């Protein structure tokens, strides 16, 4: 099924001709659209107050990443590298060795934030729900290195956050 | 009609505590609209609801004076909301 | 004395200025100009902060490096920043521009705009959203407020 | 977007014009080769910004057909839903832009905010707005919100009301015909032969559509 | 909403306010409360001469009536 | 006298804005680093001259309607905007106003 | 008191256009759905003073091998000629009383071409030298029909004296006599102020900018006085200057909402527009009213 855009025939009678000629010597067509830019002045604007006020998010919304940790305050990373395996940017550079208890845990933790392209699989090849992408999406800088993430800023963006990406991963963790 | 808007107008000044309020909420939100307080923060921010304004601004915070160690009467960012009004804030959740 | 104090009140006026009417004019290179248009949208309305909308480059205050940088493209966004007049400030907007993103290891892109301009603010996001820019927006008028031309000029 | 075009007039008309291409390499096959198809995935994504989801289901298909393998119903349906999604957004974006540069400038307002609206809606069907990544070469990647159809639809139903104003802003103005009408005529023949496709062909009146 | 354009409105009318009221104070004040006599087609002005003439204090404004003609 | 005044402070105002914006942002210290001739650009010019002049010779008309010789003036006006239009006829028809 | 009444014709016109600037941004904003400035000041007020201070105080761009004289001349043309242009204007009663105000305005307007001209030859550079091109002949083209238009109206007021125009339209206005020579005026004045739809083209560039922002008033405030003819009592002009000033506004408004309503016209387009629609309806319009008042006896009175 098709349909035709432009195929009418204007009529050729008197009054259409008078017609379209008043619509000439008169411009009609152009007092329509000013009309209609005129009733759309006297509506409301679309515009929010920010940063008084913000846009709508979602519980699934990728921002600045984390590092999360267990309850008893232990971190989840067990350094299998999944998520640099995966890491589409080449972003995440991970070194581990084993802990003085023996535990399987990261030395080096890195993640260039100046590479990342923010797409979500880290977080969603970790496989303890380690690494995140927080809410939070206000973190401009004013310089390169800044943007350099390494273990200690990723641990403290956790302990930051945790409140509000735990209740994100409770929200959203039966879609997955 | 005329009469209705202007006293409304009216009782939004009156609703900020006065013409002082009423020029520190102008002068410091560029906004004198007046809504429900729904809670205050540890460091002084104050949030507002309106669920009779379209989505978008039916929530708001108005930012505290002064935070860890900088005056912020004027110089605000919305980096300063702590998380959990993080989140009621930017409408992931419909609890504060 | 009142000698320091006439200077730190123009700097304060001055200062005011300069922030209060930032013009930029965008290099729309790729998907973050999307986000800057959006930025400039009804929703957020960039103008109402007297940040204007494609300002020409004779007469913009900040450039807005949106998209990744290719090397066949480096020396013309060189050119119209030198073309730009003083003072003038750089913002990063997206990975691309800030350090290469997700075409880093490429052999036709420039791993991050910051070898060719000077950078004042970095936006992370690939892309950052509308409301990001608009706080990198901020972010720039409140360095901008921080600093201090007259005074510096005094204490020399 | 970022073009340099070098051009013979002579006096207004046009006599030669050759594009200049390639400010906008950055080498995306290449990038690809190493790595893997889940890897890949994203750059589709940035290809053609301006309708992201479609970029990527082409791709999806493409791996499907080498796997021998289908998607469900369900992720079939969705993926036509956010595909003609998408193609709203892609034509508000192509009609607004190329309005503003004729100088209409407000129905670009007008429609960009929809395409926030439908921004949101992508948001919230995968956490990021423009470079989703949602369609996946098995189906999708997750399932929708329990609240989203309804936004759809209420979304939906009012979007005739915007396209009609848009209409009355520019169908029937005789500055926007004029700067539209008898510019650009291809034939049928030129069309096919210079590899045209999509409207460019229906403008034409060849009757094809994928 | 779309009576907050009404304030810069109001500024630019007040602009537009002061010169022309501005000339008419002034060439009341110039003219002894009366408006400033035109002049074309040089009959007038000899009636404004002849005026400043007759005034006894070289203003053309000051009118001399039946008083003066004793 | 007065029209010399006004002028002059119309200029001065001016001359001392333009001065001033020239020399406030030069006191401050900072870094401080063809042959086309379209032809109908000049044939609309000429034109435009043409025309300015058979406008200068119809501006007399608001005095020229008070002459007791009504039919006379009526004749003449007419024949000149006549002319005008047969100027602007002969323009036309032999591809003058095309671009 | 000369001086003083010269200071406050002109100050206010300045601050009249750095508002005017405020006025088209929060319009253009709210007919798309948006707001204008209204972060700086309360209401964006201070937004025109944010715009001149940060302009004043920005590095000026000297092309360092052009003509260093002309770079300076031509902004002083154009400001003092757009300074100039307001003296004749009656509300109620002008600066400037001339006898023949009506040709002041035309010649005024017709030099402000040459700072467009010298603005192009001093750009140094081929493609600006081809649009100032453009522009100068747009203007001069669109001027051919506004004096013919102004003397076609002006034959039913006597003389060209602007002060009379108040007399004429004593009890109707003049946009009932004659409305299409007035719309064909309206694009006309839309076209001499390189308005959209007809938009094809630090310090300086900021005086350039008010100079033609005050063009724009000034034309605004001419068709007021020549085809809507406010009813003066002289014993308040008050009034008089209230209904003008309000004319004036509805008319610099309805040039911001032409602007935010259409898209704009190609170069041969809007040639072809007045050399085969405007001017063959002049020349029509200019016999016809010519012929009318002799056919009618309605001659007026001046002489
Ligand atoms: C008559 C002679 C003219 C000659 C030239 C004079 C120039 C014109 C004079 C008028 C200047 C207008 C100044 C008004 C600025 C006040 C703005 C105020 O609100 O700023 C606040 C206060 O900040 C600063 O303290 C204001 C500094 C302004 C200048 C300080 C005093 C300078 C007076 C010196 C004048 C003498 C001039 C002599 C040489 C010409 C901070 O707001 P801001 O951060 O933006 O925005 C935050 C946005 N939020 C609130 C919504 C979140
Ligand atoms: C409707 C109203 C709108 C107002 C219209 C515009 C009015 C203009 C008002 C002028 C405000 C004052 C402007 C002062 C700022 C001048 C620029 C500036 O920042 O000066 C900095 C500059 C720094 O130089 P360096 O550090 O050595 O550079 C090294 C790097 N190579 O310092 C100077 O040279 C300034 C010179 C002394 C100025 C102090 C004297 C007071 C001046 C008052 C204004 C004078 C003009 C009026
Ligand atoms: C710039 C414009 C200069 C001339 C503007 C004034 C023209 C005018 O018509 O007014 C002249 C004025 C009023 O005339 P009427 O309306 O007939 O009323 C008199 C009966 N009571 O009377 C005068 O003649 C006085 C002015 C004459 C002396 C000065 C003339 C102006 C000299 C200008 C020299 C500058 C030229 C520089 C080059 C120009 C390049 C742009
Ligand atoms: C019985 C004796 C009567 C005496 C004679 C009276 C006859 C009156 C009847 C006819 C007169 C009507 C003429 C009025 C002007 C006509 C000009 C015209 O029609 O030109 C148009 C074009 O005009 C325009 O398009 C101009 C539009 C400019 C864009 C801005 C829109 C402006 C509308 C907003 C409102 C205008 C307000 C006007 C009045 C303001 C007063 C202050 C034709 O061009 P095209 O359609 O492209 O075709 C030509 C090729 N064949
Ligand atoms: S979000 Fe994607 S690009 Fe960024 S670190 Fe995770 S896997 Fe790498
Ligand atoms: S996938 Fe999780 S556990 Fe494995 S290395 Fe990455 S953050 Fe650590
Ligand atoms: S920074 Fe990210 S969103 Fe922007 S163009 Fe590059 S890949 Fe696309």
């Amino acid at each position: 099924t098709y349909k035709f855009v432009n195929m009418r025939e204007p009529s050729m009678d008197m009054k259409s001709v008078t017609d379209r000629a008043a619509q000439t010597l008169l411009w009609t067509e152009l007092v329509r659209g000013l009309g209609m830019t005129l009733s759309y002045l006297f509506r409301e604007p679309a515009t929010i107050n920010y940063p008084f006020e913000k846009g709508p998010l979602s519980p699934r919304f990728r921002g600045e990443h984390a590092l999360r940790r267990y309850p008893s305050g232990e971190e989840r990373c067990i350094a299998c590298k999944l998520c640099e395996a995966v890491c589409p940017a080449q972003a995440i550079t991970i070194e581990a060795e084993p802990r003085a208890d023996g535990s399987r845990r990261t030395t080096r933790y890195d993640i260039d934030m100046t590479k990342c392209i923010y797409c979500g699989f880290c977080q969603e090849a970790c496989p303890v729900d380690a690494i995140v992408e927080g809410p939070n999406f206000e973190f401009s800088t004013e310089t390169h290195e800044e943007l350099l993430y390494n273990k200690e800023k990723l641990l403290n963006n956790g302990d930051k956050w945790e409140a509000e990406i735990a209740a994100n991963i409770q929200a959203d963790y039966l879609y997955r | 009609e005329l009469v209705q808007v202007l006293r409304r107008g009216l009782q939004q000044v009156s609703g900020h505590g006065g013409l002082r309020g009423y020029l520190r909420v102008l002068f410091r939100a560029n906004d004198v609209r007046v809504g429900t307080l729904v809670g205050e923060d540890k460091y002084g921010n104050k949030y507002y609801e309106d669920n009779k304004q379209f989505f978008g601004r039916h929530r708001w915070v108005i930012y505290t004076t002064e935070m860890n160690g900088r005056d912020t009467f004027w110089d605000v960012d919305g980096s300063m909301v702590p998380p959990e009004w993080h989140r009621w804030l930017h409408c992931m959740t419909d609890d504060p | 004395s009142r000698g320091e104090y006439v200077v730190a009140k123009l700097d304060d006026l001055v200062n005011w200025a300069r922030r209060s009417s930032l013009w930029p004019m965008t290099f729309g290179l790729a998907c973050c100009a999307v986000e800057m248009m959006h930025m400039a949208a009804p929703r957020y309305d960039m103008d109402r902060f007297g940040v204007v909308f494609r300002a020409s480059p004779r007469q913009s205050d900040v450039m807005i490096v949106a998209g990744t940088l290719t090397n066949k493209m480096a020396p013309a966004l060189r050119k119209v920043y030198d073309q730009m007049p003083e003072p003038r400030y750089v913002v990063s907007m997206g990975s691309c521009a800030n350090g290469g993103g997700y075409y880093h290891y490429s052999y036709s892109v420039v791993r991050g705009c910051d070898r060719i301009v000077p950078v004042d603010i970095y936006v992370p996001g690939c892309p950052p959203t509308a409301e990001a820019l608009l706080y990198g927006i901020l972010q720039l008028q409140r360095k901008i407020k921080r600093e201090k031309r007259l005074r510096i000029w005094y204490r020399r | 977007g970022v073009l340099r075009l070098v051009m013979e007039l002579s006096g207004e008309m046009v006599r030669k014009c050759d594009p200049h291409i390639g400010l906008l390499h950055r080498g995306t096959e290449k990038l690809i080769e190493y790595k893997t198809y889940l890897q890949a995935l994203p750059y589709f994504d940035r290809l053609d910004y301006v309708s992201m989801m479609c970029n990527e289901q082409a791709y999806s298909l493409a791996v499907e057909k080498l796997l021998n393998i289908q998607p469900p119903p369900r992720a079939q349906w969705i993926r036509v839903l956010f595909g003609e999604i998408t193609r709203l957004l892609n034509h508000i974006m192509a009609v607004t832009t190329h309005a503003l540069d004729i100088g209409a400038m407000t129905p670009f307002f007008w429609m960009f905010e929809e395409r926030e609206k439908m921004f949101e809606f992508y948001e919230r069907v995968s956490g990021a707005r423009m470079h989703a990544a949602y369609i996946r070469p098995g189906g999708v990647h997750q399932d929708l919100p329990l609240g989203l159809l309804d936004d759809i639809y209420e979304f939906s139903k009012n979007f005739s009301f915007r396209i009609d104003e848009l209409e009355e802003m520019l169908t029937n103005n005789r500055i926007w015909r004029n700067r539209t009408v008898d510019i650009g005529v291809v034939t049928a023949e030129d069309a096919l032969n210079y590899g045209f496709s999509g409207v460019m062909l229906r403008g034409s009146g060849i009757q094809w559509d994928l | 909403m779309w009576f907050e354009i009404l304030p810069g409105i109001a500024v630019m009318a007040a602009c537009l306010f002061i010169p022309g009221m501005a000339t008419a104070h002034i060439h009341k004040f110039t003219n002894g409360g009366k408006e400033k006599r035109v002049a074309h087609f040089s009959y007038q002005w000899n009636l404004m001469e002849r005026d400043r003439r007759i005034s006894g204090v070289n203003r053309y404004h000051v009118t001399k009536g039946l008083e003066n003609i004793d | 006298m007065n029209i010399m005044l006004t002028l002059l402070t119309n200029v001065t105002l001016a001359s001392l804005l333009v001065l001033i914006a020239f020399w406030l942002p030069q006191l401050n210290a900072y870094s401080e680093k063809r042959l086309p001739f379209s032809m109908k650009f000049f044939l609309v010019a000429i034109t435009f001259l043409l025309f300015d002049l058979e406008i200068a010779l119809l501006l007399p008309l608001p005095w020229a309607s008070q002459t007791n010789n009504l039919k006379t003036m009526l004749t003449m006006a007419l024949f000149l905007l006549i002319l005008l239009a047969a100027s602007l006829a002969y323009e036309w028809t032999q591809k003058g106003l095309e671009w | 008191m000369f001086m003083i009444n010269i200071l406050s014709l002109i100050i206010p016109i300045l601050l009249a256009v750095a508002f005017l600037t405020l006025v088209e941004r929060k319009v253009l904003g709210y007919m798309q759905l948006r707001k204008g400035p209204n972060v700086v000041g309360p209401y964006g007020l201070l937004q025109p003073i944010a715009d001149a201070l940060k302009l004043f105080t920005k590095e000026p761009l000297r092309p360092a091998t052009s003509s260093i004289s002309m770079f300076i001349i031509a902004p002083i043309l154009a400001l003092s000629l757009a300074l100039t242009m307001w003296v004749p204007l009656p509300m109620p009663y002008p600066l400037i009383n001339m006898n023949l105000g009506v040709l002041f305005m035309l010649a005024m307007s017709s030099l402000a071409v040459y700072s467009i001209l010298w603005s192009g030859w001093a750009s140094n550079s081929k493609y600006a030298l081809i649009g100032a091109l453009r522009a100068v002949a747009q203007t001069i083209s669109y001027e051919v029909t506004l004096a013919i238009i102004l003397l076609s109206v002006l034959l039913m007021n006597g003389s060209y004296t602007l002060s009379t125009l108040i007399t004429t339209q004593e009890h109707i206005w003049m946009i009932f006599t004659s409305w299409p020579l007035a719309m064909m005026w309206f694009i006309s004045t839309l076209a001499e102020t390189n308005r959209a739809p007809f938009d094809l083209t630090a310090g300086p560039f900021a005086m350039f900018f008010m100079a033609e922002y005050a063009n724009i008033i000034m034309m605004n405030a001419f068709t007021a006085i020549l085809f809507l003819g406010a009813s003066h009592d002289p014993h308040t002009p008050e009034l008089y200057t209230i209904n003008f000033v309000l004319k004036t506004l509805a008319l610099t408004i309805t040039f911001l909402w032409i602007r935010a309503s259409y898209p704009r016209f190609r170069y041969d387009q809007l040639m072809h527009l007045l050399w085969k629609s405007f001017l063959p309806l002049t020349l029509a319009l200019c016999m016809w009213h010519i012929s009318l008042p002799i056919m009618t006896a309605s001659i007026p009175p001046q002489s």
